[PDB]
């Protein structure tokens, strides 16, 4: 469980302990039917087909043609309407949401700083515990390498 | 400031050039009653 | 398709233009004849006030069902969304503190191993002398 | 965008639960620490009360669906226009 | 600025009193109706606790409306929650090979904590 990371300061050593782990490793072996259509047009990945009146380019075909292209006209007036008051304001309402996507932004990017900083708080805190353990282990480890040769020269 | 009952269709792609052809209609029962 | 007075079909809906109920034209006649007053509120009102008969007029008695429909079939894709997600970063927190702790343990046992090794060649050399 | 106690443009907004309009952190809270209310709609408002998914912005399935209502209510009132007449 | 259900910028928000958390006024009012809890925090809401509180530029080229905008709303929500779903499925299997190492290094530091605690005591053991 203990393992200082930022005293001990070798990857072969990492490839040394993944075998081991891996020889270890080595022994222990709501929606309705728009579900549906949803997840199968994802699947087959093909995109559905759509017909336009001005693709066929056809005029005067029979009847059922002649009744196709009125519906050209009143489209286009209303696209005209729809360009009308598009072009009334045409910079301003374009503007207003710029500023707009400028507050929204600066949010997230307040959000960057607001985790970077309590990260580095945890990190801070950590490292004075990684240095007060090596301390402390290395007294034992002092201690450790004396009684080895103490008893020793004792006999 | 002042009966309700939701549509059920029937029982996804079909819907979607349903919608169209009642854009397409509306526009010509709109139309029709323009030049008359 | 109710009256709020007595609870029968409304063949005549009427409304008073103090509090919007329908009422019934038989019903609410007799409600004001009464007391000159609204039963919803009991505020003042008089009998020409009344919404009488329906408004269908240059109206011309579909189109719009199928905007709603799609309102509503969106509602259930965008609440799938939420707990979906949910279900993602539960796990990557699951997922990275995993890791990271197994990562940390892999350090526990380089530490140990070379410190097998050194208790082992020490024993090998005292032993020996 | 902006505050409805000043018209500055706020830089920590908090939003709080008893009339939620945008202010500014240090100007409610100052309200607030003269009497415990909000001065919007004089509801009882505490500095307590006061504060996964990835998003995109509001474009032109929200803002498509809400569209047609804009267009076809309007071509509504070209009907009644042309009934009347 | 956003709504915290679907990932949206509502034009009318609403807030709850319970969690402070903006959502859509449709999309909280619905998981109100369905399972009758305040959604983020798992506290007690109804319809009426919740209190209420964006510019659109149309394009130039606005039958764009009809074919053009209307498939790929429909076409970049289902190869996204289609691509969502493989997410989820791959990382139960990276969370399962997670668990798995981790129980297979324990085992490690348990057998290694009884060869070098042992194998020091027999360094004490031999200077007698």
């Amino acid at each position: 469980m203990d393992g200082l990371s930022f005293v001990d300061k070798p990857d072969g050593y990492k490839n040394e302990i993944d075998q081991l782990v891996k020889k270890e490793f080595a022994n222990i072996k709501a929606d309705n039917s728009v579900s549906t259509l949803t997840n199968a047009l994802y699947t087959e990945y093909l995109k559905q087909r759509n017909n336009k009146k001005r693709r066929t380019p056809d005029f005067n075909d029979d009847d059922d043609t002649l009744f196709l292209e009125e519906y050209r006209r009143k489209y286009p007036r209303i696209d005209t309407s729809r360009y009308i008051p598009n072009e009334s304001s045409e910079v301003s309402l374009l503007g207003i949401v710029d500023s707009y996507l400028k507050h929204q932004e600066i949010v997230l990017d307040t959000l960057l700083p607001q985790t970077v900083s309590n990260q580095w708080r945890i990190n801070n805190d950590y490292i004075r515990q990684t240095c007060t353990i090596v301390e402390e282990m290395n007294i034992q480890q002092r201690k450790q390498i004396n009684d080895l040769e103490i008893y020793r020269k004792r006999l | 400031e002042i009966a309700q009952q939701a549509s059920l269709t029937e029982s996804i792609p079909n819907l979607l050039t349903s919608l169209q052809n009642e854009w397409d209609a509306i526009m010509l029962e709109n139309f029709k009653l323009r030049s008359t | 398709m109710l009256c709020a007075i007595s609870g029968k079909v409304p063949r005549r809906p009427v409304l008073s233009p103090k509090s919007r109920t329908i009422f019934e034209k038989s019903l609410l006649e007799q409600y004001v004849k009464d007391t000159g007053n609204d039963p919803i509120t009991n505020e003042p009102l008089s009998i020409e006030e009344i919404v009488e008969i329906v408004p269908s007029a240059q109206q011309a008695s579909s189109i719009p069902n199928l905007l709603t429909s799609l309102q509503n079939e969106w509602d259930a894709i965008m609440l799938e969304n939420f707990k979906l997600r949910s279900t993602l970063d539960s796990l990557t927190k699951k997922l990275s503190t995993v890791m990271y702790e197994r990562d940390a343990a892999k350090l526990v046992a380089a530490q140990l191993l070379m410190e097998k090794n050194e208790d082992s060649k020490d024993l090998p050399k005292s032993s020996q002398q | 965008m902006l505050c409805a106690i000043s018209g500055k443009v706020p830089r920590r907004p908090v939003l709080s639960p008893k009339s939620r309009t945008i202010f500014e952190k240090s100007l409610l809270e100052q309200y607030v620490k003269d009497t415990g209310n909000d001065p919007i709609t004089n509801e009882p408002l505490s500095i307590e009360e006061i504060v996964a998914q990835q998003a995109s912005l509001t474009e032109s399935i929200p803002n498509l669906l809400t569209s047609l209502q804009n267009e076809w209510d309007a071509i509504m009132l070209e009907n009644f226009k042309l009934r009347s007449t």
